[PDB]
């Protein structure tokens, strides 16, 4: 388990893995913001 | 319309249909002897 | 109609309608293509989701019950029904839809608007490549499809002993069915499916070989770096260097193409040749007229117990099929089997 | 012409469009959690799939008495 | 006309599509199905 | 509007939409 | 100035003057597919039966031995070996190296070696005549499918008598064997390959048929319609919209592939991606990645056990499970 | 003869891909 | 960035873009360092947060915890985790670099220097300057091989590195005189990749673990230092392709052959890759299998000894294809498998008959049968082992998954290297982009026939 000064945090860690999938849809959303020029 | 027929036509193989052909039949010859034999 | 008076009729503002440009062409397939497809499609994904398997297979082929994509299938009906249209009117159902429903009718009425829909399907080629006037080589590709769709889903069950042989609309149920054929037919060991099986793979193969012959030899034509760029329909040249292409082939595989309309030919004729010879296959075990076994080797096989082959493998592995997975495959057949007299060997 | 790069551009669009999606969406929620999927298309429920007097997979095994059979055979 | 953007308009549309997904992974885990 | 391509995409549109909804009620059914 | 032998040697070989190209990719084409293609040859005519399994069950596999071509396979190298390397020399004898499985090991590495040297033979020969060259690249998915079933799956699972049989009969036990025991079926990327294949006979007759229907009279009912002009011109007028605007007007006409160049890309990359993801599953099944199991996953509210579809496909498994290596097995579970 | 006429198709094939190969006609029009 | 009427490249080539950028390319660089350490530091926090203590490590599907575990940080005497403590903040350090580094990557991405020779040349290059590249391979060869020297200094130094071989069950040993023979190091990387030698993975010792990185820490220190100081060789202008892309091509041609070796570590190894923390590899978990049923069936009375299975062979021993005692069972291919728990079992005779009669401690017991029931089999969407099993348990081996997915890696890093080594060498060449249309090469010789 998580320590225990960081035992409540273990939410906002849980989601972190998926952060760089939603990297290149970012990159993707910013090619469809820009329109892909 | 008259004597000879204008319909006549002449048959042409070239060399990439006899190839072609030749290859179908012993295509089908190697895969239907083992079955013939049986 | 050869610069006669022709007289206007309802027909005649009926075609003008229909032959017009829209989103989505309509014509005269649209009377059949529009509604049969469209049910189709409904019904299939509307069996996938909530209407059950339980009563005729004793499983499960539906989302409401805990299945996914690749469980839910919209299943065929009982055996006992043996080839029954199976009307939601006829003496079956009297009527009632509800239980028109787990009895295998959305089988039927899926498979009739299927094949009507093909016909429709065909028939919209026909017709658009009228209105385009272009010859219908695509209606003569998509004839193998439906011919496929015939001798597998009607021929096949109608030669059988009823629709519960035939493959129901899913996934997995699919899946049985090919390893029902693996088992019960050794499919893989007739001629026609080498051929349908060898005209696919062609198909590919001429499938990649094209695409990558042609986007590797396809010219300059300007100064970007993308060549997707440099493709300009105004042009009659040629996007690709086919002297090229044949000189690379040639020096390569030994054999290349020269013309064109002899590659598409080419391409055209793989897998619709493969697929009708499946289908003709597949029409042959319609009629339990198999290409199962080899009299030499089994006889060679009976008076010689040292010698064995992967043929005998095969045909021992067929029965495991058999043994063990009609018991529960066919309910109606009733195999109350011991699991001492299924054929398993050692440990495993 | 409405090449669809104009009509999804426009709020007249959405506006017509956020309450009949939602609708159609909270209407298949309530279809199937009040039991009317089941109802109208035969499935059974989960404590539902065998009766008392039968314990194993059901089987028609008839063909003109099939509806009395599934009306037997099918929950109560 | 315009007053939404186009890639705003199909950013909200796969956000949906992705959570659409993610709830249909998620739901063969617990409920119907679940092999538990 | 009620046009072809309306009312192509609308059969094509409604009843998908009430099957999505449909099966997002499914996913939290449990026995 | 080319007056030193190798210079001359490096000319000959670099030359594209040859009928077959040869290349420095093609010195080692050249021996390794002929060593391959003569193992194979003399192999499937003439080989005594070879114990595959290492229990001393031998499988003849050679027409001289009493077998057609279709159940006729150069049968894989033997268990008691494994993945252990077993050439000529390693082997006492020419009758213990036909015994235990040689040519089968002989005849992989040379072909794996040969189509590893296609691979840059096709990129040498697109070097040399100045065209792009990524035809290797797209050839790189069925040697990436022949490198899984024939050297990856025996990698992963420990021997080559796992890997795949050369010949048909072998094949098709090869494939039921590896549908038992991981389920190859009801993997994604099977899928995907399956789709690849089928999307490949569908685009490659769809292509076809939209060139080969927008043409223009040239050749009419005899041989050829010349009458017009003979051969000798460079007139292209065969067609180019056409075609687009049926597969416009087919549908939706939203699906733009009036680019041909974007259409033969597309032609290209899709059955080579799903080769791709197909392959990658073979070897992903080497290391026992296995496909669904959604096997008992239906049960009521009750916990009971619903059958289903998957039910039937794993009863099936089990089937083909029982009954493969005939005696093979010792301990109950079965472990590679 | 049972294995010598599937040797004799075999060679068939053999001969007939090895003389497309060769013995072809020169590829004409481009 | 720019757009396309500019550069030639459409937006699904925009990284293309910045062939020529070097400020943005060091950012785009930097940035990607920055996702890799956010990977391995998220990975590590929702991996300790997800953590049983006393279930083994290699049953939560744990992939890189086993790789700090096997430099012994937080382990006992027996695999035991005891503390997640350096795991911990080994995830937090990584993290917080993974944020440093991201806001350079995203700073020289945006408002970097867009070309860097008219600020730094020190860090302003081309792609054709052999000196300069070679000054960068040098920098970076010098600080990878402080790198492996790092793990050199914690091995010999600084109390760590979990010897699965060490008397007991493996515990934290501390490595004194690595085995730095040159014969023996040079004969592990010339051997045969087949399964008599196993080239590269069949290391069996952290004495010759670390002898080897010393070497290779050694090598790279020398070779940053020999390509700062030197030029290439006129040979090797020759048969090279001096671009940024040829560059790129050769360097995905490496790391894909890095990923097939390292899909065989995961897959072979037992050594650097301990199974109290990975779980069983290939040849055990079968070997593992014949063992205990040679046990079991041992004390239940029989003669295993006398055997004589189904085949005429053996049920429980065999004589491999040389004159070792070997496992009778199908496990007769995986008799090259050497582990912590059949050494001590194993003799120059072969299985040693009279200590499989005697000599079985509890603990090579234990370990057997655990490492049966765990086997490396598990199908992708979790659920039991075999395809045919069924919903039993949920265990998906790690070993199973880091062959398979560094496989995938590495097959598509093969393939991105043939793409970029045949555009490299098209562009080095001038015809990537096509045929120039109106002098055609074909044309520029005779016809084959
Ligand atoms: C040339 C002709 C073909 C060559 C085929 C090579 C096959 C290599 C192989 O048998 O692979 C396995 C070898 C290692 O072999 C294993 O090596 C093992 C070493 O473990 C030993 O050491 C361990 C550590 O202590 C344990 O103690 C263990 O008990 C002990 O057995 C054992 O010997 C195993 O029996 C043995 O299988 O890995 C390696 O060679 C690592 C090198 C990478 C090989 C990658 C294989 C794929 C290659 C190309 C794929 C793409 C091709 C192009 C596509 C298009
Ligand atoms: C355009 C727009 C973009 C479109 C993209 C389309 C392409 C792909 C779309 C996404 C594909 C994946 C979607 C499904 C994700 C999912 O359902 O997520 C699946 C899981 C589910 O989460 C949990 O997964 C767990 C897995 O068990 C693990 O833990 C268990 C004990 O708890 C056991 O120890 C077991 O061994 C171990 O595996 C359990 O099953 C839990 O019940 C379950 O809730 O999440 C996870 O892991 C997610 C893992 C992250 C991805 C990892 C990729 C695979 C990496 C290496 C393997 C490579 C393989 C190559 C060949 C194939
Ligand atoms: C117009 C497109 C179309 C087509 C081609 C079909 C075709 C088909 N449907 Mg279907 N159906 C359709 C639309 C269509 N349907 C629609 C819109 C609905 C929703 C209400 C349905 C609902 C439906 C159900 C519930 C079922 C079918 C079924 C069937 C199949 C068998 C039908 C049958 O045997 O009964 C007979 C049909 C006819 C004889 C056609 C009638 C044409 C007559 C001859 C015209 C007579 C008119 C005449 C001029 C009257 C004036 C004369 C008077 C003044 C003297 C069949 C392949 C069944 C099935 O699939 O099997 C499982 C079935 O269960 N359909
Ligand atoms: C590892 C992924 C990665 C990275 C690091 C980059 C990096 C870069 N790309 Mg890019 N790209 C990628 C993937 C990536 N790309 C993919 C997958 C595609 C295909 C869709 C593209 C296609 C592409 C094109 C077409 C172009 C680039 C361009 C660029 C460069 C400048 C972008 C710019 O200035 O506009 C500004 C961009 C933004 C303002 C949006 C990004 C917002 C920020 C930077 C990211 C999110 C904030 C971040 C989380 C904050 C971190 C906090 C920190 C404290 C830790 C840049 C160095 C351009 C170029 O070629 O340079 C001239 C350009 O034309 N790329
Ligand atoms: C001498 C100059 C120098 C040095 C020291 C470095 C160092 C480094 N560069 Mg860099 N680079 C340089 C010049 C230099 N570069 C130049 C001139 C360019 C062209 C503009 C680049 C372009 C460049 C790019 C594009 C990238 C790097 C990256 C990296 C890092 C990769 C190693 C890593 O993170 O893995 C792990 C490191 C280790 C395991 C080693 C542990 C640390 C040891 C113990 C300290 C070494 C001490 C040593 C004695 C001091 C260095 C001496 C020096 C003279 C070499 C690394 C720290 C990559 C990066 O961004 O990573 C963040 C990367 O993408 N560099
Ligand atoms: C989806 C992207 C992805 C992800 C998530 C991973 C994830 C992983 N990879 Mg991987 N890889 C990828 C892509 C990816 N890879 C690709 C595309 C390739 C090319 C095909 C590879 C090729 C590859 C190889 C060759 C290897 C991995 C390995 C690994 C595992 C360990 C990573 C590691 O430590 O490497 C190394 C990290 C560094 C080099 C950074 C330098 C820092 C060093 C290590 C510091 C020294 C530590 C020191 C001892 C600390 C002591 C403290 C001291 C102060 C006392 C890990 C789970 C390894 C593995 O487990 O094999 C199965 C491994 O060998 N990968
Ligand atoms: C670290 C290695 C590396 C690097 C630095 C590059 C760099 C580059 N590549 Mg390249 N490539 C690589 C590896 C690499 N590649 C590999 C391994 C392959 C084989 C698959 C390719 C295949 C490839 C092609 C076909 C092309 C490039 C191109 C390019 C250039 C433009 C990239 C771009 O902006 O596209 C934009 C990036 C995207 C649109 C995102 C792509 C998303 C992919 C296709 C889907 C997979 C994502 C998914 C999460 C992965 C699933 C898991 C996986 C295991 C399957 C650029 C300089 C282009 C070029 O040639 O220009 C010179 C080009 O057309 N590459
Ligand atoms: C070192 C190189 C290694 C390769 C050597 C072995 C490759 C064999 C050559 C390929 C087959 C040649 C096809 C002849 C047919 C032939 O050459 O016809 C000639 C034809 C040329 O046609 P054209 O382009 O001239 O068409 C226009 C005409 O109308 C005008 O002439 O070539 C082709 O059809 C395309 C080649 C497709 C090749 C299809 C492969 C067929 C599979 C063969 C399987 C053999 C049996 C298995 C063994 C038992
Ligand atoms: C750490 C470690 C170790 C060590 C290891 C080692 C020692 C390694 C190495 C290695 C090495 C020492 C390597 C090397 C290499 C190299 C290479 C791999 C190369 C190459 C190249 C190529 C491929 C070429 C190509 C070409 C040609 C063909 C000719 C012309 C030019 C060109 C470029 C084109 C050991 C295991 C002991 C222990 C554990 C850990
Ligand atoms: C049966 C029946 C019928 C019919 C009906 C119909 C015809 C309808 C329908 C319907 C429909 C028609 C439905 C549907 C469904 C659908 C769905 C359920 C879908 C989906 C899902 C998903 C999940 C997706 C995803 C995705 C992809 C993958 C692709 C792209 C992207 C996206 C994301 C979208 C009636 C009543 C008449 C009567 C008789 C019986
Ligand atoms: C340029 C560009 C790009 C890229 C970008 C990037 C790549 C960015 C990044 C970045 C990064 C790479 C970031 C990272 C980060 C990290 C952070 C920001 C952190 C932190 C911190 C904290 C706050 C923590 C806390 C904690 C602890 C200490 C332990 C326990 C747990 C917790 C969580 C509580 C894109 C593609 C979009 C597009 C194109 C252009
Ligand atoms: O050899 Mn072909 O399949 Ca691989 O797992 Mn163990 O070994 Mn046999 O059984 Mn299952
Ligand atoms: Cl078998
Ligand atoms: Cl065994
Ligand atoms: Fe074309
Ligand atoms: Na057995």
């Amino acid at each position: 388990k998580l320590p225990e000064a960081y035992a409540p945090f273990s939410p906002i860690v849980d989601v972190l893995p998926i952060i760089p999938v939603l990297f290149i849809l970012l990159a993707f959303v910013w090619q469809a913001s820009v329109s892909f020029r | 319309m008259a004597r000879p027929n204008p319909n006549k036509q002449v048959v042409e193989l070239n060399r990439s249909s006899l190839y072609w052909g030749l290859l179908l039949i012993f295509v089908l010859a190697v895969l239907f002897s083992s079955y013939i034999f049986n | 109609i050869g610069t006669y008076q022709e007289k206007r009729t309802w027909f005649d503002d009926a075609d003008d309608w229909l032959r017009q440009d829209r989103f989505v062409f309509v014509g005269w397939s649209g009377l059949l293509l529009l509604p049969c497809a469209y049910f189709a499609v409904g019904g299939w994904l509307t069996g996938c989701t909530f209407v059950t398997s339980w009563y005729t297979h004793g499983l499960a082929s539906s989302y409401i019950e805990g299945c996914n994509f690749l469980t839910a299938a919209v299943s065929t009906p009982a055996n006992s029904l043996g080839h029954s249209l199976l009307f939601v009117w006829g003496p079956e159902a009297q009527g009632d839809l509800t239980r028109w429903f787990q009895l295998g009718g959305l089988w039927a009425f899926v498979a009739l608007h299927g094949a009507f829909g093909l016909i429709g399907f065909m028939l919209r080629q026909f017709e658009i490549a009228r209105s385009v006037n272009l010859r219908p080589y695509n209606a003569i590709a998509f004839s193998a499809p439906i011919a496929v769709f015939v001798s597998v889903f009607l021929i096949y069950p109608l030669g059988q002993s009823g629709w519960f042989f035939a493959p129901s609309f899913g996934v997995a149920s699919i899946f049985r069915f090919i390893l029902f054929f693996q088992g019960f037919h050794n499919w893989t060991l007739n001629p026609f499916h080498m051929m349908g099986v060898a005209g696919v793979l062609g198909a590919a193969l001429l499938c990649a070989i094209h695409g990558a012959t042609v986007e590797n030899t396809l010219f300059e034509d300007g100064d970007g770096a993308n060549t997707f760029r440099a493709f300009n329909p105004t042009q009659a040249e040629e996007t690709y260097s086919m002297v090229t292409a044949n000189r690379f082939w040639s020096q390569i595989f030994g054999v290349a193409f020269s013309n064109k309309r002899w590659l598409h030919f080419f391409m055209l004729f793989v897998p619709v040749t493969g697929l009708w010879m499946s289908a003709l296959g597949v029409v042959g075990l319609a009629l339990n007229l198999r290409a199962y076994d080899f009299v030499s080797q089994e006889i060679r096989a009976a008076e010689d117990p040292e010698f064995e082959t992967f043929y005998t493998k095969n045909i021992l592995l067929n029965e495991g099929i058999r043994a063990w997975m009609a018991a529960q495959d066919q309910p109606h057949e009733k195999l109350t089997l011991p699991e001492e007299v299924l054929p398993r060997g050692n440990a495993l | 012409e409405r090449p669809f790069s104009d009509i999804l551009t426009s709020i007249r669009y959405w506006v017509i469009h956020s309450i009949t999606v939602p609708s159609l969406f909270i209407a298949g929620w309530l279809f199937v959690s009040t039991g009317l999927a089941y109802d109208v298309f035969g499935s059974p429920r989960p404590n539902e799939y065998f009766t008392e007097d039968r314990q194993d997979a059901p089987l028609i095994t008839d063909r003109f008495n099939a509806l009395e059979q599934v009306k037997k055979l099918s929950a109560q | 006309i315009g007053r939404i953007p186009l890639w705003l308009v199909g950013t909200v549309v796969g956000l949906l599509a992705i959570g659409l997904l993610a709830i249909f992974f998620y739901g063969s885990y617990v409920g119907l199905g679940s092999s538990l | 509007i009620f046009t072809v391509r309306w009312l192509a995409i609308h059969a094509i549109a409604v009843p998908t939409i009430f099957f999505l909804g449909a099966i997002t009620a499914m996913q939290f059914i449990q026995r | 100035e080319n007056t030193s032998l190798w210079a001359r040697f490096c000319e000959w070989i670099t030359s594209t003057e040859n009928r077959l190209y040869i290349g420095w990719f093609g010195v080692i084409m050249i021996p390794t597919l002929l060593t391959a293609i003569s193992v194979y040859i003399i192999a499937f005519i003439a080989a005594p039966p070879v114990d595959i399994d290492g229990i001393r069950e031998p499988v003849s596999g050679s027409l001289l031995y009493g077998n057609n071509i279709i159940t006729g396979a150069v049968v894989p190298t033997s268990n008691a070996i494994g993945l252990h390397f077993y050439p000529i020399w390693e082997a006492a004898s020419l009758d213990e190296w036909l015994y235990n499985g040689g040519p089968y090991q002989l005849v992989v590495c040379h072909f794996f070696l040969g189509v590893c040297c296609y691979m840059g033979r096709e990129w040498e020969l697109s070097y040399r005549l100045g065209m792009r060259p990524w035809i290797a690249v797209a050839y790189s998915a069925p040697v990436a499918a022949a490198t899984a079933v024939f050297i990856i799956y025996p990698i992963g699972q420990g021997s080559f008598s796992d890997g795949m049989p050369l010949g048909i009969s072998g094949t098709f036990n090869f494939m039921i064997v590896f549908q038992a025991e991981h389920n190859i079926l009801m993997h994604p990327f099977h899928m995907f390959g399956v789709a690849g294949v089928f999307g490949g006979s569908l685009f490659s007759a769809m292509h076809g048929s939209l060139v080969t229907s927008s043409l223009i009279r040239e050749t009419t009912e005899n041989e050829s319609a010349n009458a017009g002009y003979k051969f000798g011109q460079e007139e292209e007028t065969y067609n180019i919209v056409a075609a687009h605007g049926y597969f416009g007007r087919l549908i939706f006409q939203y699906a733009s592939f009036n680019n041909s160049r974007s259409l033969h890309f597309f032609l290209a990359v899709w059955p080579v991606v799903c080769i791709w993801l197909t392959a990658l599953g073979i070897s992903t099944m080497a290391f026992n990645l296995n496909g669904f199991n959604f096997n008992q996953s239906v049960v009521d509210s009750n916990g009971r056990v619903l059958n289903t579809w998957a039910d039937i496909i794993n009863r099936a498994n089990l089937g083909m499970e029982v009954m493969h290596e005939r005696n093979a097995h010792n301990f109950p579970l079965d472990l590679a | 003869m049972e294995a010598l006429v599937y040797t004799f198709l075999l060679i068939g094939t053999l001969g007939i891909i090895f003389f497309s190969i060769f013995f072809r006609e020169p590829p004409r029009i481009a | 960035g720019r757009d396309q009427e500019t550069t030639g490249f459409a937006w699904w080539a925009g990284n293309a873009r910045l062939i020529n950028l070097s400020g943005k390319l060091l950012g785009a660089h930097v940035a990607h360092a920055g996702l890799i350490v956010f990977w391995a530091g998220a990975m590590n926090l929702f991996e300790v947060s997800h953590f049983v203590p006393e279930k083994p490590m290699y049953e939560q599907g744990l992939i890189l915890l086993p790789h700090i575990a096997t430099l012994g940080y937080g382990v006992g005497p027996g695999g035991e985790v005891l503390d997640t403590f350096p795991y911990f903040v080994s995830g937090v350090l990584h993290l917080i670099s993974s944020a440093v580094l991201g806001f350079g990557g995203v700073y020289h991405s945006l408002i970097g220097p867009e070309t860097l020779e008219e600020s730094y040349p020190f860090f302003g290059y081309v792609w054709k300057d052999k000196n300069k590249m070679t000054n960068i391979l040098g920098y970076h060869l010098i600080i990878l091989g402080c790198g492996a020297w790092l793990l050199v200094l914690k091995a010999l130094y600084f109390g760590g590195v979990y010897d699965t071989w060490a008397p007991g069950g493996g515990d934290v040993r501390i490595i004194s005189n690595p085995t730095t023979n040159a014969a023996i190091i040079f004969g592990y990387i010339v051997k045969s990749p087949f399964g008599g030698d196993g080239w590269i993975v069949s290391v069996d010792n952290l004495e010759d673990i670390i002898g080897g990185h010393i070497w290779i820490g050694t090598l790279c220190i020398l070779g940053g230092i020999w390509h700062i100081y030197t030029t290439p060789w006129p040979w090797a202008r020759r048969a090279f392709v001096w671009s940024g892309e040829a560059y790129l091509s050769y360097s995905l041609a490496a790391v894909s052959l890095m990923g097939f070796t390292a899909c065989c570590f995961a897959w072979f190894n037992n050594t650097a890759y301990p199974s109290e923390f990975y779980g069983p590899t290939g040849p055990e978990a079968s070997q593992a299998q014949a063992f205990t049923f040679l046990v079991r069936d041992q004390r239940l009375g029989a003669n295993v000894a006398s055997a004589q299975g189904p085949t005429g062979l053996g049920k429980y021993l065999m004589r491999s294809p040389t004159g070792e005692i070997i496992f009778g069972g199908e496990t007769m291919r995986f008799w090259d498998f050497r582990g912590p728990w059949v050494e001590p079992l194993r003799g120059p005779s072969g299985l040693d008959l009279v200590k499989l009669k005697n000599d079985i401690q509890p603990w090579q017991e234990r370990r057997a049968a655990e490492y049966m029931t765990h086997a490396p089999l598990g199908s992708l969407n979790s659920v039991g082992g075999v395809a045919t099993e069924i919903n039993a348990v949920n265990f998906v081996s790690p070993r199973s998954w880091l062959a398979t997915s560094h496989f995938c890696l590495g097959f598509f890093f093969f393939v991105g290297h043939l793409w970029h080594a045949g555009r490299a060498r098209a562009a080095a060449a001038g015809f990537e982009k096509g045929i120039d249309r109106v002098d055609e090469p074909v044309l520029s010789m005779r016809p084959l026939d």
